């Protein structure tokens, strides 16, 4: 288990290229570019290829193209560069092609706060393209965790063939400190590959799977030849505009991250056992919260216990209703003006307290103690 | 490629462009009168002795409907003034094969 | 190649689809012809296409074909070249495309030099989408959204293409389809930004407005309106209106590829220092 | 309700073009009509479809329902093929000879007629691109929803005075070719 | 009152001529290319501008620019362009500008079925931007609809200062037939106009409001000059980054559009007394549901109700609450896999009757009536 | 105009902001004074500018300013400009601004030959995002992104606007601001789409890892890389390297505006038919 | 918790650079130390900061907390005004008369001292740039929160080795004024 | 606009970008050290009477710290080869004022 001295964003650069990404492409934006910065420099080690294009459209399209014939990349951007993605993005949901989109959370909306830290893009990023679209996203809360995080959203990238949001965040982005993270080993014995046919023939049936599963693409240039494309397609990959295909095919896209909800998302629970309250929450905010509740056992006779998911979407509802069920008071924290609340009040069906603050700061835990008090 | 003939056409795919029949030099084909299909008017060879080496006609059908025979297999015939006449005559007719030309279905 | 265009076809997807005889089908010819003459393996190929009205093209030939959005295809295909640089990629886009509204794409590819084969079918309009207006179309003519005649000037891709810093420019059009070929087997086999400039027509959109609803029509009316480049060359400044010139017009020698230039990068960047 | 009616081509022949006019002649009358329009991204050489409702009174769907379609009216094979499913027993089929074919099902299912429309509008009049309104010229009476005089007038205010004339022409030969088709 | 006979564009196009649009701009796409095409020959007729870009971006960026100088302006779109604004609505929302945005909806996600029929731009146009966001989005159901919602849109948006989307429909764009509409001269007279600080002294003031009220901003050349941009600005526009400023800035963005609620949002309810089982259900689906409850009532033991909300969002919750808890048997009809389900669940706290298709067809209602047997 | 320069600023933001010695005080105060030599009423100037490094500039100027977003001032500006088409708008952008993501909205401005007053602040890197690689970059320059010697080929953003179609296309530095001032003093009172180049230097984030630190040493390499027209056209093409004609370019005098045409459509189109 | 420190100047100057040195030291020593860093969209010219944190424990909140802020080191008044009012009652501040300037109440409530930071390191140095190697050699002889060898071996290693020696050098300059300081 | 003072430097808005001096033929400016500010280099005036009214200066100062007189109200000097010997013996001292010139702090 080596340790090493770093911040966010080497953190995350670091995990991403010895997971075994090898090509980068996006545009330099404040916060997100110390991201960049580490793999312009740390891509040319192993071979691969790093090139930073006019804009972020361009930036997300060469990463799609990269990663169709069977090369893992990944992309990052933060807050505006985000919303000129959305377009891409939801090819990639439609033809199934694996990618990593890192997402520096600033403070939004446009332009506003370019230095300042926010929560903001959580409802955004939950449906964030036009049609039916299921969402995977995922939230780092610690330095320890920029690394394991991006190494589980690689993975789940790779096992669901779709695309991945990291949500990065700015205070974990730019704090410098003292890390640990699991030897190279682990790391390399651990990494998930996707599928390939090596049947004879052809592979000709890259759509053609069960209700529950993904499509198995194999990489260009080698003898098996398909046809991508995002339209509508049937077995092969050529368009069609059938009923029953048609749909079939969102079903199947839907069933096929709905079904392995048992590993898609964790979730960290503690003192559960007696507590009168709890201050479920997410993201860097923990950092705080974590904190608090380290002051708060000074003279409390009520007990407080902490439930934060690691993964945002899909959302834990059948445990969120489990928890709203068994306790009365409930205490959200967040740095918005309550988006992902309303997710936590359609589960457990009921009204929760709400804590919110969107001028650009940071919780300051003893806000949370005084809060507390009631 | 049949054996005997120099240039055929599919009569299952020709729509009728009218742009095989502008590019012959020798005029050998014309748009006939099919009510049976929905265009109603498809290409047919009326003097495949007069064909030319020329594979224009299939470098201009963007449809893969018409074939010309190879050079090794196949012997073509020799350019006439007479087949230039002809080709202008019947392009000067809104490439519609004339009339006499039916003397022997051609 | 030859007569037999089956090989290199899905046969399951034959005849085409575009309207009765809409110069795309030459095009498609022409690529196999000349894809063939080289020498090239099909196993090799892949062919990026957008959304429009030539991105049919991509669901006939038997092949790496890839179907992007619209006019992101030369992102695409730079994603797929660096991601493989040994292998050959054809892009193939209208003028809606790439050179309307993903220009920026078309433009810093041609300056960064990356070994692409981008090649223009350019109808003048929006064929798809029921005759617009295009940054080609010449002005005073007939468009659903201009009534009364186009006021927008015109674009030279072959002009703003030399500009920008493309290492091979060249024009051809449908109407001689072996002087196509023989260009793009002289391009193919470059090695750097190729552009093919291709004339083609759209008789149901474009000509029926104008006076122009026959084929023969609007192919003769682009024949009066392409001369040669030598002949281009020896006309008068005033007289040069309308004209384009025909054939290789670019052909730079020695220029660096940006990935054989990113291989040096990459050999002195970290290996062993 | 009255009338259910579902044309069926190929697109860019025109026969579909004769759609609306229908409608907006039994709007004027005083009834309601609504007309939905069945294209496929295809420009040219697509199956294409018209469904038309005419009523007394507010249409509240704009589109039809499966085995109710009253009247069908089809000039091509591709979208008789398809679109043949709707049309309810027995009921009013009409075809051209020279471009559809039908199946003896069909044919002891339905009262299918047959006119040339293309070809009496090419080869009659002069001008084929009448053909819609020899097209409707017939559906006056095949159906017998409206009067003669008001789908005249919307004839006359919907087409440029430069042809009107020999268009009036066509619609009466239609009307002639009509009286020849009921044979019984 | 005047009759007339005409489609949905056309009569969406005549409608934002009569209010007073004199600027139009958008790259035009399928199948909202009718709204485009009308008014690029109606805007001439009274001396309005219609340009059309390249791309949609520059389209919504010629709107905006020519809104923020004192016109009249609209644009429009459909699907995939829509994704391709959500950069500058955002804009649009933080600078107080109005603009109307038509969305002709398809069959999403992308390009997929283009000459199909969905609803799945609900919860995108919910959250479409980065950041806090408070949508208004309304929802035409029937040909008379067409003209007064587009009145009550540009009203909304030209009272609120705020981009307001009009969530048309391709059945009810492209449905043709005689409808009837107010007169010209108590159209003209329900126009509202923004309102321009005149006075004596210059303007010194253009975003020093109350709590809860829009900015004012006088036409460009007059006298008062003023800063327009993105971040967060101060009483005058130049930007700051004071915490105080910067929430209460977010704050009276949301209050000024969620206190005026009681002139939103408005909704149809029908037969709802003594009902038993409610179908309530928005947009073109109604169309169907109204001819359902006219079959169902000749013979039935029970009696139906219907409630249409006309305007999506901001959600009316507090009707949507007594609602669920008068009645025992919901059942919510959409065409897409549950969007707006989540609104009407977290609404009432209870759980509902849902009936779903996405495959690009309509419901057929004779589906409505076997779905009722349950 | 001179000594005078708080008649046209915000004194209240009076002193700037840039570095210390950053070449954009010189062009605000060239633009002051050749807005001042026209005899323009600020009340009628509109200054609409992007974000970027040289966004600042609409932060000073007491008129109507406007803050646009990433690329997009072109458009807000045709916006502005169409509203109101009887005063006159100035657009400010970086090289990172439309030359490098809203190239596309440049080129079509330039096509259609709007009505504005584009001047491009080129510093050759993003200054504001700490030394980017600009898509006007040297090659062989240290930049964040290529640490080991740019390998992407440059613009030439004079002859890209004159292949697009602009109608004024001039280039000049802050080296001698009197022909800078004169320059803009000829452009502004054009009737089309005006286009300036101005060099400007950037020792900051640019010169300070190329041995070039000061503001003096960056000037004197600008100085030795500019030349004037008539020089640099009667040079050996081999001659030509890095090398950029200053002086203006093209003044076209035959070209129809945009709102000029649109005016004859409104007014043939819909005025009583 | 042990430390909590705050390096204050304009954007550009480079004193900042000597704070996480001291967190690196810290962490190598056996402890805990996090750096966070308040910047501006100014490129040069701007107020610029940076707040320490050392422990013996896991730290968890990044941040630090106000009112509570031990140390302080100020080079420009810009800053100084803006960043003073978190100082705890009693801190320490450290200053250079040249740029900073404090009220009479700052001199009432806190131990400020004066030491002309960037004049020692352009004139007994030589090179200016060194001059965080100076600001870290005062605060080592202040707070002596972590041991010295530790520092000079941290600082060592982490500079070019053309200047190693003179850096050394200018450390030791710093401690000399440091003990100069002390005449209370 | 002073009585009898052809150029003046306003200490407040100066910074010491160092263009200012560069480009005066003249030699009459000259950088002092002044640790009390950030740069701790200010531009000064050392030899006003053989100011030339060559503006230059005031049009190449970015941040507004720089004033000439006006011609109308005031008689400029005259042009000498001792005074462009100063500016390139000044230039050569990396465009700060020489020791000599601390004869009486001109
Ligand atoms: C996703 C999507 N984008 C765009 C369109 C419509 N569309 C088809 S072509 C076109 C303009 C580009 O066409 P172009 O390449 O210029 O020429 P074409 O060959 O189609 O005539 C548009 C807007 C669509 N139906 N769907
Ligand atoms: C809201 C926002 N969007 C995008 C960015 C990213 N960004 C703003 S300016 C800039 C650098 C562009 O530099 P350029 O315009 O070429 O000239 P410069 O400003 O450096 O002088 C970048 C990357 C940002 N900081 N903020
Ligand atoms: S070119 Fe081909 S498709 Fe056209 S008429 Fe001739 S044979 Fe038929
Ligand atoms: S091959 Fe030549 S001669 Fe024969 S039909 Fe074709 S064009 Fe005529
Ligand atoms: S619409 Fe035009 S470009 Fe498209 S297939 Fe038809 S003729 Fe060709
Ligand atoms: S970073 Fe460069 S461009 Fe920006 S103000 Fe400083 S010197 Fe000027
Ligand atoms: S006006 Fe001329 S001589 Fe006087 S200080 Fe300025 S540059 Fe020197
Ligand atoms: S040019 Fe102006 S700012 Fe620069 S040193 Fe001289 S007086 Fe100061
Ligand atoms: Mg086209």
């Amino acid at each position: 288990m080596r340790e090493i001295i770093s911040d966010g964003n080497e953190l995350v650069a670091k995990a991403a290229i010895e997971v075994g990404c090898r090509f980068f492409g996006g545009y330099p934006i404040t916060p997100s570019s110390d991201i960049m910065h580490a793999m312009s420099v740390a891509l040319p080690k192993c071979g691969g290829h790093f090139i930073q294009m006019e804009d972020e459209i361009s930036g997300i399209s060469v990463s799609l193209g990269a990663s169709m014939s069977g090369t893992k990349s990944m992309t990052a951007s933060s807050g505006p560069g985000i919303s000129l993605k959305v377009e891409q993005i939801g090819y990639s949901f439609m033809a199934e092609i694996p990618l990593v989109i890192a997402d520096v959370m600033r403070s939004g909306p446009s332009t506003g706060m370019p230095t300042r830290v926010a929560q903001g893009d959580v409802n955004f990023l939950k449906h964030p393209i036009h049609g039916d679209f299921k969402a995977v996203a995922l939230a780092p809360a610690s330095l320890e965790e920029a690394y394991t995080e991006t190494v589980r959203a690689f993975n789940l990238a790779e096992m669901l063939m779709t695309p991945v949001f990291l949500l990065m965040d700015e205070t974990v982005g730019h704090m410098y400190g003292k890390v640990q993270i699991p030897d190279l080993e682990e790391v390399q014995k651990m990494t998930i590959n996707r599928k390939e046919f090596v049947g004879d023939k052809k592979d000709y049936k890259p759509y053609g799977v069960a209700q529950d599963e993904p499509a198995v693409l194999n990489p260009f240039f080698k003898g098996y030849r398909y046809h991508v494309s995002g339209l509508h397609h049937g077995p092969i990959g050529f368009p069609t505009e059938d009923a029953k295909i048609g749909g079939d095919l969102i079903d199947r896209l839907f069933h096929k991250i709905e079904s392995k909800q048992d590993i898609i998302n964790e979730n960290e629970e503690m003192d559960l056992e007696g507590a009168e309250i709890v201050i479920i929450a997410y993201g860097s905010v923990s950092l705080a919260v974590k904190e608090a509740l380290k002051d708060y056992h000074k003279e409390s006779k009520q007990k407080v216990g902490f439930f934060r998911p690691k993964t945002l979407w899909p959302s834990p509802a059948k445990r969120l209703k489990e928890i709203g069920d068994k306790y009365e008071k409930i205490l959200v924290i967040e740095l918005n003006k309550g988006q992902y609340l309303e997710e936590i009040e359609r589960a457990m069906q009921r009204k929760v307290h709400f804590f919110g603050q969107a001028n650009g700061r940071t919780i300051s835990p003893k806000q949370i103690i005084a809060k507390l008090k009631e | 490629t049949p054996d005997g003939v120099a240039v055929w056409v599919n009569e299952d795919r020709c729509k009728g462009c009218d742009i095989c029949v502008s590019v012959c030099p020798a005029g050998v084909l014309g748009m006939g009168i099919e009510k049976e299909r929905v265009l109603g008017k498809v290409a047919k060879v009326a003097y495949p002795e007069s064909c030319i080496g020329c594979v224009q006609c299939e470098l201009h059908c963007p449809d893969f409907a018409i074939y010309v025979a190879d050079r090794k297999d196949f012997k073509f015939a020799k350019v006439s003034k007479e087949a230039q006449e002809r080709s202008e005559k019947v392009k000067a007719n809104k490439y519609m094969l004339l009339e006499e030309t039916i003397l022997e279905g051609r | 190649m030859a007569f037999n265009y089956d090989e290199y076809l899905r046969v399951d997807k034959i005849p085409t689809l575009w309207c009765w005889g809409c110069g795309d089908g030459v095009i498609l010819k022409s690529i196999i012809r000349t894809i063939d003459a080289l020498g090239w393996k099909m196993d090799d190929v892949c062919l990026v296409s957008g959304i429009g009205c030539s991105g049919r093209m991509s669901s006939y030939v038997n092949c790496n074909t890839v179907h992007t959005t619209h006019g992101r295809a030369v992102a695409y295909a730079t994603g797929i070249k660096m991601a493989n640089p040994s292998k050959h990629v054809i892009v193939v886009s209208g003028d809606g495309d790439g050179f309307a509204i993903g220009g920026n794409h078309t433009m810093h590819a041609c300056r960064r030099n990356i070994d692409l084969n981008f090649i223009l079918v350019n109808n003048f309009i929006y064929g798809l989408t029921n005759s617009q207006t295009s940054p080609t179309t010449p002005n005073g003519m007939w468009t659903v959204t201009a009534q009364w005649g186009n006021i927008d000037n015109q674009f030279d891709p072959c002009a703003l293409t030399t500009a920008a810093g493309a290492s091979f420019v060249a024009r051809e059009s449908v109407l001689d389809p072996q002087k196509l070929e023989k260009v793009l087997k002289e391009g193919f086999s470059h090695k750097g930004f190729s552009f093919f400039d291709v004339h083609s027509n759209c008789h149901i959109n474009l000509g029926r407005k104008n006076k122009m609803g026959e084929a023969s029509q609007m192919l003769k009316w682009m024949e009066s309106r392409l001369v040669s480049k030598r002949q281009f060359e020896a006309m008068s400044p005033e007289e040069r209106v309308d004209k384009f010139p025909t054939g290789v017009l670019r052909h730079d020698t020695d220029r660096k590829e940006y990935c054989e230039a990113y291989q040096e990068i990459i050999e002195k960047a970290q290996g062993k220092q | 309700m009255e009338a259910q009616l579902r044309f069926t081509g190929v697109g860019g022949q025109g026969v579909l073009l004769a759609g609306e006019i229908l409608a907006e002649a039994k709007i004027v009358s005083g009834g309601y009509g609504t007309k939905t329009s069945t294209y496929t991204s295809q420009v040219r050489g697509g199956p294409t479809k018209v469904d038309i409702l005419l009523d007394k009174d507010e249409i509240i769907f704009p589109y039809a329902k499966e085995g109710e379609i009253d009247f069908m009216l089809s000039v091509a094979q591709i979208s008789y093929n398809q679109f043949k499913s709707d049309i309810k027993q027995g009921g009013i089929v009409v075809i051209d000879p020279n471009l559809v074919t039908p199946t003896k099902e069909d044919e002891e299912k339905y009262q299918i007629y047959k006119i040339p429309i293309i070809s009496i509008a090419k080869d009659e009049v002069g001008n084929i691109i009448t053909q819609s309104v020899v097209a409707l010229a017939i559906t006056v009476e095949l159906t017998k929803c409206v009067e003669e005089n008001i789908v005249l007038d919307t004839m006359l205010k919907k087409v440029p005075a430069k042809v009107a004339d020999t268009n009036k022409k066509a619609f009466e030969i239609g009307k002639k070719h009509a009286l020849e088709a009921l044979k019984v």
